[PDB]
Protein backbone atom coordinates (compact mmCIF):
# COMPACT_ATOMS: atom_id res chain seq x y z
CA UNK A 1 0.00 0.00 0.00
CA UNK A 2 1.33 3.14 0.72
CA UNK A 3 3.36 4.44 3.77
CA UNK A 4 4.71 7.17 5.70
CA UNK A 5 8.78 7.54 6.98
CA UNK A 6 8.49 8.22 10.17
CA UNK A 7 5.64 6.93 12.52
CA UNK A 8 5.63 10.53 14.31
CA UNK A 9 6.91 14.15 13.71
CA UNK A 10 8.74 16.71 15.38
CA UNK A 11 7.97 20.32 14.25
CA UNK A 12 10.83 22.67 16.18
CA UNK A 13 9.04 26.02 16.22
CA UNK A 14 10.18 28.82 14.51
CA UNK A 15 11.16 26.07 11.18
CA UNK A 16 9.50 27.90 8.03
CA UNK A 17 8.48 24.15 7.20
CA UNK A 18 8.67 19.93 7.70
CA UNK A 19 8.90 17.21 5.75
CA UNK A 20 7.72 13.95 5.70
CA UNK A 21 8.16 11.11 3.52
CA UNK A 22 5.43 8.55 1.33
CA UNK A 23 5.68 5.86 -0.65
CA UNK A 24 3.52 3.70 -2.46
CA UNK A 25 4.59 -0.22 -2.85
CA UNK A 26 1.83 -1.10 -5.73
CA UNK A 27 3.82 -1.89 -8.43
CA UNK A 28 0.81 -0.93 -10.16
CA UNK A 29 -2.30 0.71 -8.82
CA UNK A 30 -2.36 4.61 -8.63
CA UNK A 31 -3.75 6.76 -5.18
CA UNK A 32 -5.31 9.76 -4.61
CA UNK A 33 -3.06 11.33 -1.46
CA UNK A 34 -4.59 13.74 1.08
CA UNK A 35 -3.38 15.06 4.10
CA UNK A 36 -4.45 17.25 7.28
CA UNK A 37 -3.78 17.46 10.21
CA UNK A 38 -5.98 17.58 13.51
CA UNK A 39 -5.28 18.79 16.48
CA UNK A 40 -5.16 17.05 20.05
CA UNK A 41 -8.84 17.04 20.24
CA UNK A 42 -9.18 15.74 16.87
CA UNK A 43 -11.06 19.08 15.19
CA UNK A 44 -9.57 19.82 11.72
CA UNK A 45 -8.25 23.26 12.64
CA UNK A 46 -5.76 25.48 11.06
CA UNK A 47 -2.51 25.44 13.09
CA UNK A 48 -0.97 22.84 10.19
CA UNK A 49 -1.47 22.91 6.50
CA UNK A 50 0.19 19.87 4.44
CA UNK A 51 1.43 20.31 0.93
CA UNK A 52 0.69 19.17 -1.62
CA UNK A 53 -3.34 18.91 0.10
CA UNK A 54 -3.79 16.52 -3.26
CA UNK A 55 -1.96 14.23 -5.31
CA UNK A 56 -1.68 10.98 -7.33
CA UNK A 57 0.94 8.04 -6.65
CA UNK A 58 0.95 5.91 -10.20
CA UNK A 59 2.48 2.82 -9.02
CA UNK A 60 5.76 2.50 -6.88
CA UNK A 61 7.12 6.59 -6.11
CA UNK A 62 8.49 8.03 -3.00
CA UNK A 63 7.22 11.83 -2.46
CA UNK A 64 7.51 14.26 -0.25
CA UNK A 65 4.58 16.19 2.32
CA UNK A 66 5.44 19.51 3.47
CA UNK A 67 3.52 20.08 7.16
CA UNK A 68 3.48 24.13 7.20
CA UNK A 69 3.21 26.24 10.56
CA UNK A 70 -0.05 28.37 10.88
CA UNK A 71 0.00 29.11 14.06
CA UNK A 72 2.14 32.31 13.44
CA UNK A 73 3.00 32.02 17.38
CA UNK A 74 -0.25 32.03 19.16
CA UNK A 75 0.68 28.40 20.50
CA UNK A 76 2.17 27.42 23.85
CA UNK A 77 6.24 28.18 23.90
CA UNK A 78 6.94 26.69 27.25
CA UNK A 79 5.98 23.14 26.31
CA UNK A 80 4.82 20.92 23.20
CA UNK A 81 1.23 20.88 22.20
CA UNK A 82 0.28 17.29 20.60
CA UNK A 83 -1.33 17.09 17.21
CA UNK A 84 -2.80 14.27 14.54
CA UNK A 85 -1.52 14.19 11.44
CA UNK A 86 -3.45 12.19 8.91
CA UNK A 87 -2.63 10.73 5.36
CA UNK A 88 -5.12 9.09 3.35
CA UNK A 89 -4.47 7.13 0.26
CA UNK A 90 -7.62 7.18 -1.90
CA UNK A 91 -8.00 4.54 -4.70
CA UNK A 92 -9.60 5.09 -8.34
CA UNK A 93 -13.00 3.43 -8.72
CA UNK A 94 -12.83 0.26 -11.00
CA UNK A 95 -15.19 1.60 -13.75
CA UNK A 96 -15.40 -2.34 -14.74
CA UNK A 97 -17.40 -3.43 -10.75
CA UNK A 98 -20.43 -1.19 -11.86
CA UNK A 99 -23.28 -3.44 -11.78
CA UNK A 100 -21.41 -4.95 -9.22
CA UNK A 101 -21.69 -4.67 -5.16
CA UNK A 102 -18.49 -3.39 -3.92
CA UNK A 103 -16.91 -1.89 -1.02
CA UNK A 104 -13.73 0.27 -1.34
CA UNK A 105 -11.44 0.58 1.31
CA UNK A 106 -9.19 3.50 1.94
CA UNK A 107 -6.04 3.33 4.38
CA UNK A 108 -4.81 6.44 6.45
CA UNK A 109 -1.84 6.51 8.33
CA UNK A 110 -2.12 8.67 11.54
CA UNK A 111 1.25 9.71 13.25
CA UNK A 112 1.64 12.04 16.29
CA UNK A 113 3.27 15.51 15.64
CA UNK A 114 5.13 17.24 18.53
CA UNK A 115 5.01 21.72 18.31
CA UNK A 116 8.29 21.89 20.04
CA UNK A 117 8.87 25.78 21.25
CA UNK A 118 12.64 26.65 19.78
CA UNK A 119 13.57 27.35 23.32
CA UNK A 120 13.25 24.83 26.07
CA UNK A 121 15.48 24.03 29.29
CA UNK A 122 15.13 20.32 29.71
CA UNK A 123 17.38 18.16 26.80
CA UNK A 124 14.61 16.14 24.92
CA UNK A 125 16.77 12.79 25.56
CA UNK A 126 16.99 13.89 28.79
CA UNK A 127 13.59 13.27 30.09
CA UNK A 128 12.02 9.54 29.82
CA UNK A 129 13.93 10.19 33.24
CA UNK A 130 12.44 12.49 34.72
CA UNK A 131 9.47 9.83 35.04
CA UNK A 132 7.80 9.72 38.50
CA UNK A 133 4.90 8.24 39.90
CA UNK A 134 2.36 7.58 42.94
CA UNK A 135 0.28 4.02 43.39
CA UNK A 136 -2.61 2.49 45.33
CA UNK A 137 -4.87 -0.40 45.01
CA UNK A 138 -6.33 1.08 42.06
CA UNK A 139 -4.17 4.07 40.49
CA UNK A 140 -1.02 4.33 39.21
CA UNK A 141 -0.77 8.11 38.28
CA UNK A 142 2.20 8.83 35.74
CA UNK A 143 3.36 12.28 36.24
CA UNK A 144 5.66 13.75 33.49
CA UNK A 145 7.13 17.55 34.93
CA UNK A 146 9.10 18.16 31.55
CA UNK A 147 7.95 19.55 28.66
CA UNK A 148 7.64 16.64 26.28
CA UNK A 149 5.18 14.42 25.20
CA UNK A 150 6.22 11.16 27.03
CA UNK A 151 5.03 7.88 25.33
CA UNK A 152 5.20 5.68 27.87
CA UNK A 153 5.29 1.70 26.99
CA UNK A 154 6.27 -1.44 28.20
CA UNK A 155 4.88 -0.08 31.89
CA UNK A 156 4.48 -3.18 34.15
CA UNK A 157 4.00 -2.71 37.78
CA UNK A 158 6.71 -5.10 38.12
CA UNK A 159 4.57 -7.99 38.59
CA UNK A 160 1.69 -7.19 36.53
CA UNK A 161 2.02 -5.61 33.27
CA UNK A 162 0.18 -2.38 32.43
CA UNK A 163 -1.78 -0.23 29.78
CA UNK A 164 0.64 1.91 27.76
CA UNK A 165 0.38 6.05 28.61
CA UNK A 166 0.70 8.96 26.89
CA UNK A 167 1.80 11.37 29.62
CA UNK A 168 1.14 15.08 28.63
CA UNK A 169 4.18 17.71 29.25
CA UNK A 170 3.88 19.19 32.79
CA UNK A 171 0.72 17.05 33.30
CA UNK A 172 -0.03 13.36 34.74
CA UNK A 173 -2.15 10.35 33.03
CA UNK A 174 -3.46 7.69 35.70
CA UNK A 175 -3.35 4.17 34.87
CA UNK A 176 -4.98 1.14 36.57
CA UNK A 177 -3.06 -1.17 38.96
CA UNK A 178 -4.22 -4.20 39.08
CA UNK A 179 -2.79 -5.59 43.03
CA UNK A 180 -0.15 -7.51 40.94
CA UNK A 181 2.16 -4.64 41.87
CA UNK A 182 4.89 -4.06 44.51
CA UNK A 183 6.82 -1.21 43.91
CA UNK A 184 9.12 -2.98 40.70
CA UNK A 185 8.19 -0.01 38.17
CA UNK A 186 9.41 -1.07 34.42
CA UNK A 187 8.92 1.36 31.72
CA UNK A 188 10.33 2.19 28.25
CA UNK A 189 9.80 5.33 26.41
CA UNK A 190 9.03 6.12 22.49
CA UNK A 191 11.90 9.00 21.21
CA UNK A 192 11.85 11.19 18.87
CA UNK A 193 12.93 8.85 15.96
CA UNK A 194 9.90 5.88 16.94
CA UNK A 195 12.80 3.63 18.96
CA UNK A 196 12.27 2.20 22.00
CA UNK A 197 14.95 3.85 25.38
CA UNK A 198 16.16 1.52 27.63
CA UNK A 199 14.62 -0.03 30.78
CA UNK A 200 13.96 2.34 33.29
CA UNK A 201 12.90 1.79 37.32
CA UNK A 202 10.05 3.59 38.55
CA UNK A 203 11.05 6.68 41.14
CA UNK A 204 7.76 7.78 42.77
CA UNK A 205 7.78 11.00 44.23
CA UNK B 1 55.37 8.72 0.80
CA UNK B 2 53.60 10.10 3.89
CA UNK B 3 50.03 10.98 5.23
CA UNK B 4 48.75 12.93 8.38
CA UNK B 5 45.28 13.05 9.76
CA UNK B 6 43.40 16.45 9.70
CA UNK B 7 43.70 16.08 13.12
CA UNK B 8 47.29 16.45 12.69
CA UNK B 9 48.25 12.27 13.34
CA UNK B 10 50.80 11.03 11.21
CA UNK B 11 51.85 7.68 9.34
CA UNK B 12 55.72 8.14 8.54
CA UNK B 13 57.19 6.36 5.36
CA UNK B 14 56.60 2.38 5.26
CA UNK B 15 53.43 2.94 6.72
CA UNK B 16 51.69 2.02 9.77
CA UNK B 17 48.19 2.95 11.23
CA UNK B 18 45.79 5.85 12.69
CA UNK B 19 42.61 6.92 13.75
CA UNK B 20 40.14 8.69 12.09
CA UNK B 21 37.66 9.86 14.14
CA UNK B 22 34.01 11.72 12.49
CA UNK B 23 31.00 13.04 13.37
CA UNK B 24 28.38 11.51 10.52
CA UNK B 25 24.95 12.48 9.69
CA UNK B 26 23.27 12.33 12.92
CA UNK B 27 20.43 10.74 11.66
CA UNK B 28 19.62 9.05 7.88
CA UNK B 29 16.31 7.55 6.74
CA UNK B 30 15.93 4.14 5.00
CA UNK B 31 17.05 4.87 1.32
CA UNK B 32 18.69 7.43 1.82
CA UNK B 33 22.22 8.02 2.58
CA UNK B 34 25.42 8.46 4.79
CA UNK B 35 28.53 9.71 3.50
CA UNK B 36 31.68 9.58 4.85
CA UNK B 37 34.24 11.65 3.34
CA UNK B 38 37.50 11.30 3.94
CA UNK B 39 39.26 13.40 1.40
CA UNK B 40 38.28 15.49 4.30
CA UNK B 41 40.98 14.01 6.86
CA UNK B 42 43.39 11.93 5.16
CA UNK B 43 46.05 13.78 3.00
CA UNK B 44 49.24 12.40 2.10
CA UNK B 45 52.17 13.57 -0.01
CA UNK B 46 55.40 12.61 -2.78
CA UNK B 47 58.86 13.33 -0.95
CA UNK B 48 61.29 13.42 -4.01
CA UNK B 49 58.37 13.91 -6.42
CA UNK B 50 61.30 15.87 -8.66
CA UNK B 51 62.21 12.32 -9.34
CA UNK B 52 59.61 9.81 -8.11
CA UNK B 53 56.11 9.29 -8.25
CA UNK B 54 54.22 7.49 -6.02
CA UNK B 55 50.80 5.24 -6.98
CA UNK B 56 48.43 5.22 -4.47
CA UNK B 57 45.14 2.42 -3.89
CA UNK B 58 42.88 1.63 -1.98
CA UNK B 59 44.17 -1.82 -0.93
CA UNK B 60 41.16 -3.38 0.78
CA UNK B 61 37.80 -1.52 2.65
CA UNK B 62 36.21 -3.35 5.26
CA UNK B 63 32.99 -2.83 7.88
CA UNK B 64 32.41 -3.28 11.38
CA UNK B 65 29.66 -3.13 13.79
CA UNK B 66 26.63 -1.08 12.78
CA UNK B 67 28.19 -0.58 9.35
CA UNK B 68 27.94 -3.82 9.21
CA UNK B 69 24.44 -5.13 9.62
CA UNK B 70 22.48 -2.12 8.94
CA UNK B 71 24.30 -1.01 5.81
CA UNK B 72 25.15 -1.60 1.47
CA UNK B 73 27.20 0.73 0.32
CA UNK B 74 30.09 1.34 -2.28
CA UNK B 75 33.50 3.20 -2.00
CA UNK B 76 34.04 5.89 -4.39
CA UNK B 77 37.71 6.07 -4.81
CA UNK B 78 38.42 9.23 -7.13
CA UNK B 79 35.27 9.45 -9.17
CA UNK B 80 34.97 5.85 -9.58
CA UNK B 81 32.78 3.33 -6.92
CA UNK B 82 32.86 0.03 -6.09
CA UNK B 83 31.17 -2.32 -3.36
CA UNK B 84 32.31 -1.88 0.09
CA UNK B 85 33.04 -4.18 2.13
CA UNK B 86 35.64 -3.89 -0.88
CA UNK B 87 35.91 -7.07 -2.95
CA UNK B 88 39.41 -5.88 -5.44
CA UNK B 89 42.03 -3.23 -5.37
CA UNK B 90 41.04 -0.27 -6.62
CA UNK B 91 43.15 1.09 -9.98
CA UNK B 92 46.00 3.53 -9.15
CA UNK B 93 46.11 7.56 -8.41
CA UNK B 94 49.21 8.71 -8.52
CA UNK B 95 50.89 11.59 -5.97
CA UNK B 96 53.61 13.83 -7.47
CA UNK B 97 54.01 16.33 -5.18
CA UNK B 98 55.30 17.61 -1.55
CA UNK B 99 52.45 19.32 -0.73
CA UNK B 100 49.65 17.20 0.61
CA UNK B 101 46.88 16.71 -1.33
CA UNK B 102 43.35 14.76 -0.11
CA UNK B 103 43.15 10.60 -0.49
CA UNK B 104 39.46 10.43 -2.11
CA UNK B 105 37.88 7.98 -0.21
CA UNK B 106 34.19 8.27 0.68
CA UNK B 107 31.58 6.34 1.97
CA UNK B 108 28.15 6.31 0.62
CA UNK B 109 26.26 3.55 3.08
CA UNK B 110 22.42 3.58 2.78
CA UNK B 111 20.39 1.87 5.83
CA UNK B 112 18.38 -1.17 5.53
CA UNK B 113 14.84 -1.83 5.79
CA UNK B 114 15.63 -3.87 8.94
CA UNK B 115 17.92 -1.39 10.39
CA UNK B 116 17.62 -0.72 13.96
CA UNK B 117 17.25 2.63 15.78
CA UNK B 118 20.97 3.45 16.40
CA UNK B 119 22.06 1.71 13.77
CA UNK B 120 25.79 3.16 14.39
CA UNK B 121 26.51 3.44 17.85
CA UNK B 122 28.73 6.57 18.99
CA UNK B 123 32.46 6.08 19.60
CA UNK B 124 32.32 2.66 17.85
CA UNK B 125 34.62 1.29 14.83
CA UNK B 126 32.87 1.59 11.15
CA UNK B 127 35.67 0.54 9.24
CA UNK B 128 38.84 0.48 8.69
CA UNK B 129 40.67 1.24 5.11
CA UNK B 130 44.11 0.41 3.83
CA UNK B 131 45.65 2.72 1.71
CA UNK B 132 48.61 1.16 -0.45
CA UNK B 133 51.67 3.13 -1.78
CA UNK B 134 54.30 2.26 -4.61
CA UNK B 135 56.42 3.63 -6.83
CA UNK B 136 57.86 4.05 -10.17
CA UNK B 137 61.49 4.38 -8.14
CA UNK B 138 61.86 0.79 -6.39
CA UNK B 139 60.38 -2.09 -5.09
CA UNK B 140 58.75 -0.58 -1.74
CA UNK B 141 55.17 -1.67 -0.87
CA UNK B 142 53.95 0.09 2.33
CA UNK B 143 50.19 0.05 4.15
CA UNK B 144 48.68 2.72 5.54
CA UNK B 145 46.05 1.44 7.67
CA UNK B 146 43.04 4.05 9.00
CA UNK B 147 40.57 3.18 11.38
CA UNK B 148 37.44 5.14 10.85
CA UNK B 149 35.92 5.24 13.88
CA UNK B 150 32.57 7.55 14.43
CA UNK B 151 32.04 10.27 17.03
CA UNK B 152 28.41 9.90 17.38
CA UNK B 153 25.46 7.59 17.07
CA UNK B 154 23.72 7.42 13.67
CA UNK B 155 20.10 7.06 13.97
CA UNK B 156 17.46 5.64 11.59
CA UNK B 157 14.37 6.25 12.01
CA UNK B 158 11.79 3.69 12.21
CA UNK B 159 8.88 4.03 9.14
CA UNK B 160 5.36 3.35 9.13
CA UNK B 161 4.08 0.00 8.32
CA UNK B 162 2.70 -1.31 5.25
CA UNK B 163 -1.24 -2.25 4.91
CA UNK B 164 -1.22 -4.69 2.37
CA UNK B 165 -4.46 -5.23 0.61
CA UNK B 166 -6.48 -7.09 -2.11
CA UNK B 167 -8.13 -3.84 -4.16
CA UNK B 168 -11.88 -3.15 -4.22
CA UNK B 169 -13.49 -6.08 -2.39
CA UNK B 170 -16.71 -7.76 -4.13
CA UNK B 171 -19.01 -7.76 -2.13
CA UNK B 172 -21.24 -8.99 -4.59
CA UNK B 173 -22.27 -12.33 -2.02
CA UNK B 174 -25.72 -11.66 -3.14
CA UNK B 175 -27.49 -9.17 -0.74
CA UNK B 176 -27.76 -12.20 1.84
CA UNK B 177 -23.88 -13.51 1.31
CA UNK B 178 -20.91 -11.88 3.07
CA UNK B 179 -17.44 -12.16 2.31
CA UNK B 180 -13.98 -11.97 4.12
CA UNK B 181 -11.52 -9.00 3.60
CA UNK B 182 -7.71 -9.64 3.07
CA UNK B 183 -5.76 -7.00 5.01
CA UNK B 184 -2.35 -7.39 6.83
CA UNK B 185 0.02 -4.69 7.97
CA UNK B 186 3.74 -5.63 8.40
CA UNK B 187 6.53 -3.52 10.14
CA UNK B 188 10.01 -3.46 9.07
CA UNK B 189 10.43 -2.80 12.99
CA UNK B 190 8.32 -4.14 15.46
CA UNK B 191 5.94 -1.39 17.06
CA UNK B 192 2.27 -1.34 18.24
CA UNK B 193 -0.61 -0.49 15.94
CA UNK B 194 -4.05 0.41 16.28
CA UNK B 195 -7.21 1.09 13.72
CA UNK B 196 -10.27 2.32 13.48
CA UNK B 197 -12.80 2.65 11.03
CA UNK B 198 -14.37 5.94 9.43
CA UNK B 199 -17.06 6.51 7.12
CA UNK B 200 -21.00 7.48 6.67
CA UNK B 201 -22.83 6.06 9.43
CA UNK B 202 -26.95 5.34 9.07
CA UNK B 203 -27.63 3.59 12.32
CA UNK B 204 -27.66 5.05 16.16
CA UNK B 205 -24.98 1.93 16.92
CA UNK B 206 -22.37 3.52 14.68
CA UNK B 207 -22.08 0.08 12.47
CA UNK B 208 -24.12 -0.13 9.46
CA UNK B 209 -21.85 1.85 7.01
CA UNK B 210 -24.42 3.86 4.52
CA UNK B 211 -24.75 2.60 0.43
CA UNK B 212 -22.77 4.85 -2.01
CA UNK B 213 -23.88 3.91 -5.48
CA UNK B 214 -24.87 5.13 -8.36
CA UNK B 215 -27.34 2.35 -10.39
CA UNK B 216 -30.57 1.82 -8.11
CA UNK B 217 -29.60 2.60 -4.43
CA UNK B 218 -30.77 -1.40 -3.10
CA UNK B 219 -32.28 0.82 -0.12
CA UNK B 220 -32.02 -0.67 3.23
CA UNK B 221 -29.55 -2.52 3.48
CA UNK B 222 -25.91 -1.23 4.78
CA UNK B 223 -22.12 -2.55 5.28
CA UNK B 224 -21.12 -3.92 8.15
CA UNK B 225 -17.66 -4.87 9.03
CA UNK B 226 -16.89 -7.62 11.87
CA UNK B 227 -13.53 -8.80 12.64
CA UNK B 228 -13.85 -12.59 14.03
CA UNK B 229 -17.74 -12.05 14.58
CA UNK B 230 -16.80 -8.89 16.05
CA UNK B 231 -18.79 -5.64 15.25
CA UNK B 232 -16.97 -2.95 14.24
CA UNK B 233 -18.26 0.77 14.96
CA UNK B 234 -17.10 3.91 13.59
CA UNK B 235 -14.50 5.36 15.74
CA UNK B 236 -13.42 2.56 17.96
CA UNK B 237 -9.53 1.88 17.87
CA UNK B 238 -9.20 -1.84 17.66
CA UNK B 239 -5.79 -2.76 19.69
CA UNK B 240 -3.96 -4.60 16.78
CA UNK B 241 -1.17 -5.43 19.48
CA UNK B 242 2.18 -5.17 17.78
CA UNK B 243 2.53 -5.97 14.08
CA UNK B 244 6.33 -7.07 13.40
CA UNK B 245 8.05 -8.86 10.29
CA UNK B 246 5.12 -11.30 10.37
CA UNK B 247 1.88 -9.41 8.73
CA UNK B 248 -1.11 -9.76 11.10
CA UNK B 249 -4.05 -10.15 9.37
CA UNK B 250 -6.99 -7.61 10.64
CA UNK B 251 -9.61 -10.78 10.59
CA UNK B 252 -12.37 -8.53 8.43
CA UNK B 253 -15.82 -9.63 7.05
CA UNK B 254 -17.78 -7.36 4.64
CA UNK B 255 -21.40 -7.83 6.02
CA UNK B 256 -24.44 -6.75 4.87
CA UNK B 257 -26.89 -5.22 8.07
CA UNK B 258 -29.75 -3.54 7.18
CA UNK B 259 -30.69 -0.61 8.35
CA UNK B 260 -34.27 0.73 7.70
CA UNK B 261 -37.17 -1.59 7.22
CA UNK B 262 -37.97 -1.91 3.53
CA UNK B 263 -34.85 -3.82 1.81
CA UNK B 264 -34.99 -3.62 -1.81
CA UNK B 265 -33.33 -5.05 -4.82
CA UNK B 266 -30.70 -2.88 -6.45
CA UNK B 267 -26.83 -2.32 -5.84
CA UNK B 268 -24.77 -2.11 -2.65
CA UNK B 269 -21.41 -0.32 -2.94
CA UNK B 270 -19.39 1.15 0.36
CA UNK B 271 -16.52 3.60 0.85
CA UNK B 272 -14.46 2.61 4.15
CA UNK B 273 -11.74 4.45 5.73
CA UNK B 274 -9.12 2.84 7.63
CA UNK B 275 -6.98 4.53 9.85
CA UNK B 276 -3.95 3.02 11.52
CA UNK B 277 -2.92 4.59 14.74
CA UNK B 278 0.80 4.69 15.34
CA UNK B 279 2.47 5.29 19.36
C1 LIG C 1 62.41 7.18 0.05
O1 LIG C 1 61.30 7.11 -0.80
C2 LIG C 1 60.07 7.47 -0.09
O2 LIG C 1 59.43 8.65 -0.72
C3 LIG C 1 59.09 8.42 -2.10
C4 LIG C 1 58.45 9.68 -2.66
O3 LIG C 1 57.30 9.97 -1.90
C5 LIG C 1 58.09 7.28 -2.18
O4 LIG C 1 57.77 6.99 -3.52
C6 LIG C 1 58.71 6.02 -1.59
O5 LIG C 1 57.80 4.95 -1.68
C7 LIG C 1 59.07 6.24 -0.15
O6 LIG C 1 57.87 6.48 0.55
Amino acid sequence: GVALGATRVIYPAGQKQVQLAVTNNDENSTYLIQSWVENADGVKDGRFIVTPPLFAMKGKKENTLRILDATNNQLPQDRESLFWMNVKAIPSMDKSKLTENTLQLAIISRIKLYYRPAKLALPPDQAAEKLRFRRSANSLTLINPTPYYLTVTELNAGTRVLENALVPPMGESTVKLPSDAGSNITYRTINDYGALTPKMTGVME
Amino acid sequence: FACKTANGTAIPIGGGSANVYVNLAPVVNVGQNLVVDLSTQIFCHNDYPETITDYVTLQRGSAYGGVLSNFSGTVKYSGSSYPFPTTSETPRVVYNSRTDKPWPVALYLTPVSSAGGVAIKAGSLIAVLILRNTNNYNSDDFQFVWNIYANNDVVVPTGGCDVSARDVTVTLPDYPGSVPIPLTVYCAKSQNLGYYLSGTTADAGNSIFTNTASFSPAQGVGVQLTRNGTIIPANNTVSLGAVGTSAVSLGLTANYARTGGQVTAGNVQSIIGVTFVYQ
